[PDB]
RNA sequence: GGCACCACCAGGAGUGGAGCCUGCGGCUUAAUUUGACUCAACACGGGGAAACUCACCAGGUCCAGACACAAUAAGGAUUGACAGAUUGAGAGCUCUUUCUUGAUUUUGUGGGUGGUGGUGCAUGGCCGUUCUUAGUUGGUGGAGUGAUUUGUCUGCUUAAUUGCGAUAACGAACGAGACCUUAACCUACUAAAUAGUGCUGCUAGCAUUUGCUGGUAUAGUCACUUCUUAGAGGGACUAUCGAUUUCAAGUCGAUGGAAGUUUGAGGCAAUAACAGGUCUGUGAUGCCCUUAGACGUUCUGGGCCGCACGCGCGCUACACUGACGGAGCCAGCGAGUAUAAGCCUUGGCCGAGAGGUCUGGGAAAUCUUGUGAAACUCCGUCGUGCUGGGGAUAGAGCAUUGUAAUUGUUGCUCUUCAACGAGGAAUUCCUAGUAAGCGCAAGUCAUCAGCUUGCGUUGAUUACGUCCCUGCCCUUUGUACACACCG
């Protein structure tokens, strides 16, 4: 249990904090001589819900079209497990959630 | 409401020591997951307590939020015949943070 | 139609009254100049303001323009 | 248990939507503005912004202690897994939620509408709002219902900037004769915005003429 | 406020409400035995 | 005067004519719950109702009527109950029957509480409509005693109160435009074993020329980012050149360009307003009604589908530019589960089918999935025939979902094979990847899509104009209207 090929999966609704955490981890993986693969932009998922505007059923048939974009990025690191987890706490962000899988 | 004295008891030592109780609005639920009695019993037992000014009741999104009044701690002080050591847990003066 | 609005017409002619010597008849040069002269919130309004300023510059060399 | 990515971000949002309304009903009297859920390792930080952080943190912080317990018992959270903090809103005048709750507490005290309406028009502007408009609709002693708008200053209406520089709050006011509906629209000054754009899209700021220097024929200044 | 009065008053009485509150609120900011043990001590 | 395919011109596809689906009225009903009636009611209430939903009808239970009292009450206030009768019912609902529990609780008073009960003509919020048309407003100045007026306009122009220009006005604000999302470009950056490729290992088939098609490849511990994904940017601003014009705003042609109709399409959208629609979305609501033989809630069964009829949104078709039968074989938008209460389901094996069974993958750019979709194309049969067009109506049978399919949920098999031979008066939608076909996904959803919301395949005819009809806006005008002609 030392140096491993380690995956960090990043998902969030907003891209600004996602790219800051992504760049900050990449920055810390640069000055630290750790070979890295990423970030990989997964195809963004558009969660769309189309309801009727009318609470009742009177009027012209008008519809809302709500959206919820989900952006997912995965980054591959080659480092021991202790090093990668402390990197996560350095780049902790409320919006972006992190899951680590070996 | 017809609650057995023993089942009503468990309802009272949950509304004290963690002096707040949350109950989902379903009358036929077998177990409220935190008071080993019928869920309907919990709603109606605490409906009397809020009816007699011992707990505040708040309702939001089909859920009951029961909180114990300071006047209600004294009521369980005597009726339960418990030692006069008070402060259930939400009154234990854990103090906030700044 | 391609009728420019007032937010681009009046803002472009303020530039000529203020930065005529540095302006020119080339849109590409004018486009870069107005990014350091004015604070434009959107890129599209940048290439519009400069595109109408170029037309006015092209018109000033043929005679006097009204409003400048 | 095992929940999909699509269904997890929605659940976090749905949890926020239900949690937000819970504070509006419970902490209505304390000028509740909004809630911020700061997820972190080993803890669930929740920041509530209210005009009065004494009613929540009262009698040795008994209410806030008894209020975080109502959330552990409803969302099956560990007692240590959640922490609630009460934070004072810095600029109370710029929050339409606080202004709408304040108006309701005045209307329910029998104060006249004109005196109550102008109390938020001047309070919003005093805090530095670019503009404000208040609409109150319902029935008052008269059988027929009416609405009155009270504008002031500059207000934008269409396009994206209304989503950036305007916050809104609608509440229903329970009167002895019916329901009063109040709308508090407050447009903040874009120059003070610290996260989004700092000006309106069509605001063009031309720099000043740096010219009018004197040119001398052709020397060379050595160094 | 369907009158020439009480609306004058709405404005003035209303504005002195805010002026008193901006200064008051700007001052408010510038100066900023257990229970389960008793259920187990039956030994 | 002006604008507009919810107006017309030139046209296209039609609808109205047939059968059927579905909604509305009517009729009927034990009930066939109900809202909505020109645009802006009638495939609308996301309303595709077997139960639930459910509000209706015929019946049967429960209090889930908190709380202060008063009465009763341990010599027991009350709750549950085997067996038989009763009941649709193994509802102690009720009746014979004596057992059990024990001050929680039974009766009266107040007080509640709950209502898809009434009032949307008492209200909030929301939505539709006037109207997404282009309109609206104040400061100073001018006119008027004033309310007011000018600014906000003759003309040209624009999609536009948007601009030029004329000007007792000048300079502005909201709305418009800007803004935001999406689609089309980037061999220029940043990377990608959940994307792709060339090489390279290993490997197959065909002619041997070293070539042409593949499989394999999560260690080849390769190379690259064009195709694929998305973040930071760049790129179009009517750019250059010709014409017209008050030489102005602009418009029309070319050239370059990925894009030159606001680049295509949308989201948001002003000042006021309507007795517009919803209390049948809300533990949103005022008031009225009901509240124990309930108008609360639950259980059973039926109804919302009921059929001499009028009307609206649509689907199949009336054939040969076609039906079948084989064969070729291409998208995009999306969705997907765990001790559940069961998701998407490949692959294998049975079965004519519908469908069944065993494993495995996928909480997902990984697997379903290249969703190998349909129109379409090729080759055949048919040969103008109510024919192999069309597939109602009906008989018999086989499966699926569901407690439950009878008034057939749906699917499949055989058989029956009806009107309809292009549709009167009228009337709808539409200008480029558009119309028209053609399917697929998501929503409702245990099952059922002739419905909507989107997506993509194939892909046109005809204007790029006008106020002739119709609607709306502006100016002038009249007014005994201002609750504003519903005067
Ligand atoms: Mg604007
Ligand atoms: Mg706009
Ligand atoms: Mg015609
Ligand atoms: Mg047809
Ligand atoms: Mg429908
Ligand atoms: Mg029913
Ligand atoms: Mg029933
Ligand atoms: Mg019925
Ligand atoms: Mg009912
Ligand atoms: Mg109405
Ligand atoms: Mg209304
Ligand atoms: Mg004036
Ligand atoms: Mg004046
Ligand atoms: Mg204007
Ligand atoms: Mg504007
Ligand atoms: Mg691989
Ligand atoms: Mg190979
Ligand atoms: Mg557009
Ligand atoms: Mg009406
Ligand atoms: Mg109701
Ligand atoms: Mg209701
Ligand atoms: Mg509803
Ligand atoms: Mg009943
Ligand atoms: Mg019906
Ligand atoms: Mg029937
Ligand atoms: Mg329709
Ligand atoms: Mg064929
Ligand atoms: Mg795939
Ligand atoms: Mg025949
Ligand atoms: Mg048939
Ligand atoms: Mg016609
Ligand atoms: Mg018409
Ligand atoms: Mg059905
Ligand atoms: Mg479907
Ligand atoms: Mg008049």
């Amino acid at each position: 249990q030392q140096i491993h090929k380690i995956r960090i999966t990043l998902t969030s609704t907003k891209v600004k904090q996602l790219e800051n955490v992504s760049a900050n981890i990449i920055r810390n993986a640069a000055q630290y001589n750790i070979v890295k693969k990423g970030p990989v932009r997964m195809p963004t998922k558009v969660l769309k819900i189309t309801t009727r505007k009318t609470p009742n059923g009177e009027g012209s048939k008008t519809w809302d079209a709500y959206e919820m974009r989900i952006h997912k990025r995965v980054i591959d690191l080659q480092a021991p497990a202790s090093t990668v987890k402390r990197i996560t706490q350095i780049t902790i962000e409320p919006g972006v959630d992190v899951e680590v899988t070996i | 409401m017809l609650i057995p004295k023993e089942d009503r008891k468990k309802i009272h030592q949950y509304l004290f020591q963690e002096g707040v109780v949350v109950a989902k609005k379903d009358f036929n639920q077998p177990k409220h997951d935190e008071i080993d009695t019928r869920n309907l019993f919990v709603i109606k037992a605490l409906q009397s307590l809020t009816s007699k000014g011992y707990v505040k009741t708040q309702f939001s999104w089909q859920y009951y939020y029961y909180t114990l009044t300071d006047e209600g701690v004294e009521f369980l002080r005597t009726e339960l015949n418990i030692p006069e050591g008070i402060l259930p847990l939400t009154r234990l003066k854990n103090a906030p943070a700044e | 139609g391609r009728v420019r609005t007032k937010t681009v017409k009046r803002a472009s002619k303020v530039l000529i009254e203020r930065f005529y010597p540095k302006l020119t008849l080339d849109f590409e040069t004018n486009k870069r100049l107005t990014s350091e002269i004015a604070v434009i919130q959107s890129k599209r309004l940048r290439n519009k303001i400069a595109g109408y300023t170029t037309h006015l510059m092209k018109r000033i060399q043929k005679g006097p323009v009204r409003g400048i | 248990a095992i929940l999909s990515k699509k269904k997890k971000l929605v659940a976090d949002g749905v949890f926020y939507a239900e949690l937000n309304e819970f504070f509006t009903r419970e902490l209505a009297e304390q000028g509740y503005a909004g809630v911020e859920v700061r997820k972190t390792p080993s803890k669930l930080e929740v920041i509530v912004k209210a005009s009065n952080t004494q009613g929540v943190l009262g009698e040795q912080g008994r209410r806030i202690h008894e209020l975080t317990s109502l959330i552990v018992k409803r969302f099956k959270l560990s007692p240590e897994g959640i922490a609630i903090y009460a934070e004072r809103v810095e600029e109370r005048g710029l929050s339409a939620a606080v202004q709408a709750e304040a108006l309701k507490a005045k209307l329910l005290s029998g104060l006249p509408i004109r005196r109550a309406a102008y109390g938020v028009l001047r309070f919003a502007m005093g805090a530095g709002a670019k503009g404000v408009e208040v609409v109150i609709s319902g029935k008052l002693r008269a059988a027929r219902a009416k609405s009155q708008k009270y504008a002031d200053g500059f207000m934008i209406h269409s396009g994206q900037p209304t989503r950036d520089f305007i916050d809104i709050a609608i509440r229903h006011v329970l009167m002895r004769q019916g329901v009063l509906g109040i709308k508090v629209k407050i447009m903040k000054d874009p120059a003070a915005n610290r996260f989004g754009p700092r000006a309106l899209p069509d605001a063009v700021k031309i720099a000043e003429a740096k010219d009018e220097d004197e040119v001398i024929p052709a020397p060379t200044v050595k160094s | 406020g369907q009158s020439d009065k009480r609306e004058l008053e709405g404005e003035v009485e209303g504005t002195e409400d805010a002026e008193a509150e901006l200064e008051a609120e700007a001052e408010e900011n510038d100066e900023s035995y257990l229970a389960e043990l008793e259920l187990s001590k039956q030994e």
